[PDB]
């Protein structure tokens, strides 16, 4: 039972260094909370089963790019927990990390064993549902903003339009509430990209990152989607774009 | 200036006897989005206003399911089914089509058988006394603080509203010069300083938090008694 997306946004309050998507919050690890390596592949295969199955029902049983995205981000989230590279750990996702420790060992080399095991298993686990963690979350946040933009602008066009030689954004009570409601969205989206983009730089710079196809937080959305413009994205998120001036500015 | 008027309840209402209060505007309360903007409140005999029904039929959370919001968009009606002794009081409507926000005269009812507002204030004529409204919620920066003027034995007069986030102000034309609407952010406190007092100004004043997302006035204060 995965709640419909855009019913919960990325929460930057729990960990203020990085914002966590709600999809990762609802990641089903329940069996991982209960040689051992082959014993661990089974417990993880159930969680990889339920998860990939529920996300499809969340997708209205449809086969489309949106579904393959939800499987992909959910797949990599598993690796970050199994490798110990997960930045989400809060509540019982800390418990999974501690469970895998006594299973994989805590030794200095044992951090290297986790990667090897997830290197072979990943080709399997992927089928059971049907790159650094921050790099993936910029791909997911990017797909959020592009499908959340036309809705907010649409809800605004209904309540604010027409010269009724001045705009409805002054003297019309319903429109002035609609404009502030837009402010909340574009504010959260701005404060989000603030936190998340720094986590991209604090990783790429502090850890050796061999992927040079993305040197900037902008480059992720540039390779993820087509009609993305670097300039326009800056204006929209700063509320200076040629829309939010024509709606919500009375002068 | 939009006209609003309500009817009077002629006979004392027996408990459980149903009833319907009717509201009539002078203008279509529908909007460009095809939504009828309207509200229905109830003031307990001794309490602050409480929202019941908003956006025509849509019910307010916490309000009993037996209050109906029907309307044709210039003609609206509430409905009290199996009326309760708690509901005895005065009911008001609100219309959002354009400023000023106008609350109707109100309809009586018979029994047949939060926000921190500043304390009372008594000052000479021609004075100015700021009064506060303290909202503990962090929505104070994201909400609309509305101010309301309750004269003794009278309906509601909307003074204006201020949004602490961008510091916007909407002023009722009547009070255009008599109101000073500020807001404290750091302590999340709203302030209203009335200009040089006239004897007419003696009345209780209420603040109403409006969610920027719904837009109903759910949260009201204990009141502020002002005396000349």
């Amino acid at each position: 039972y995965k709640r419909k997306r855009r019913e919960r946004d990325w929460d930057c309050n729990t960990k203020k260094d990085v914002c966590i998507p709600d999809r990762r919050y609802q990641l089903c690890m329940k069996e991982l909370t209960n040689f051992r390596k082959l014993y661990l592949k089974r417990k993880l295969i159930y969680d990889a089963a339920v998860e990939g199955d529920l996300l499809l029902k969340l997708n209205n049983y449809r086969y489309n790019k949106d579904f393959c995205k939800d499987i992909r981000w959910s797949l990599g989230d598993f690796g970050d927990i199994i490798m110990g590279t997960d930045m989400e750990g809060i509540g019982y996702s800390k418990v999974v990390e501690n469970n895998l420790r006594s299973i994989f060992g805590t030794d200095e080399k044992a951090q290297q064993r986790r990667k090897q095991w997830w290197n072979e298993s990943k080709a399997q686990i992927w089928t059971a549902m049907m790159e650094p963690q921050i790099y993936r979350w910029i791909r997911e946040w990017g797909r959020d903003y592009v499908s959340e933009l036309p809705t907010e602008v649409q809800k605004l066009k209904e309540k604010c339009d027409g010269k009724i030689t001045d705009k409805k954004v002054c003297k019309v009570p319903p429109c002035q509430n609609a404009c502030k409601s837009y402010d909340q969205w574009i504010t959260r989206k701005k404060n989000q990209w603030d936190v998340l983009s720094n986590k991209f730089i604090s990783v790429k710079n502090a850890e050796k990152v061999q992927t040079a196809g993305i040197v900037t937080p902008y480059d992720i959305l540039k390779q993820e989607l087509d009609e993305f413009n670097e300039v326009a994205f800056e204006n929209e998120i700063n509320k200076r774009d040629g829309a939010y001036i024509e709606l919500c500015v009375c002068s | 200036d939009i006209v609003i008027t309500q009817d009077e309840l002629s006979n004392p209402v027996t408990s459980g006897e149903s009833v319907s209060i009717s509201c009539r505007s002078s203008k279509s309360l529908l909007y460009q989005d095809g939504k009828t903007y309207l509200n229905w409140f109830l003031q307990r005999p001794g309490q602050s206003p409480q929202l019941l029904i908003y956006l025509m039929s849509t019910r307010a959370s916490g309000v009993s399911d037996r209050f109906s919001g029907s309307g044709s968009g210039t003609d609206f009606t509430l409905e009290i089914s199996r009326v309760e002794a708690e509901d005895v009081g005065v009911y008001y409507c609100q219309q959002l089509v354009e400023y000023p926000l106008t609350f109707g005269a109100g309809t009586k009812l018979e029994l047949k058988r939060q926000l921190q507002q500043s304390g009372p204030e008594l000052v000479k004529p021609g004075a100015s006394v700021k009064i506060s409204c303290k909202a503990s919620g962090y929505a104070f920066i994201s909400s609309w603080m509305n101010w309301v003027k309750q004269r003794p034995g009278k309906g509601l007069e909307w003074i204006g509203r201020i949004y602490p986030g961008d510091g916007d102000t909407h002023y009722n034309g009547k009070f255009k010069g008599k109101a000073t609407l500020t807001a404290d952010k750091s302590s999340s406190t709203a302030y209203m300083q009335l200009s040089s007092l006239t004897s007419e100004d003696s009345a209780v004043y209420f603040c109403a938090r409006e969610e920027t997302a719904t837009g109903g006035f759910d949260y009201w204060g204990q009141g502020t008694t002002l005396t000349v």
